[PDB]
């Protein structure tokens, strides 16, 4: 999941 | 462990334009820099901030699209599959 990878604040 | 990727040359140029340095990145860094790219080139719609209008940007060339919604990012997946090596 690229959305998840990006949003790991 | 850490899946480092080397962006193909056109994509590398986008990432550099967003402040990236070097040519090896995590996929997470790639996504970070692609977001930044869109922000600083103002390719998003200020009224509908999920919509990106990339057509006539190099990014739109890579994606093969005039536009995309972050809400439906299949194009981004397709593009990164093709333009990140190892
Ligand atoms: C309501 O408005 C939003 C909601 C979500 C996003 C977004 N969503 C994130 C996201 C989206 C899809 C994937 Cl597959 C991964 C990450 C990430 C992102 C990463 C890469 C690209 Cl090419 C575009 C956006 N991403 C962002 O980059 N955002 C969010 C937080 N910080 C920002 O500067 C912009 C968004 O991004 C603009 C750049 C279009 C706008």
């Amino acid at each position: 999941d690229l959305e998840n990878l990006y949003f790991q604040g | 462990q850490i899946n480092q990727v080397r962006p193909k040359l056109p994509l590398l140029k986008i990432l550099h334009a967003a402040g990236a340095q070097g040519e090896m990145f995590t996929v997470k860094e790639v996504m970070h820099y692609l977001g930044q790219y869109i922000m600083v080139k103002q390719l998003y719609d200020q009224q509908e901030q999920h919509m990106v209008y990339c057509g006539g940007d190099l990014l739109g060339e890579l994606l093969g699209r005039q536009s995309f919604s972050v809400k439906d990012p299949s194009p981004l997946y397709d593009m990164l599959r093709k333009n990140l090596v190892t």
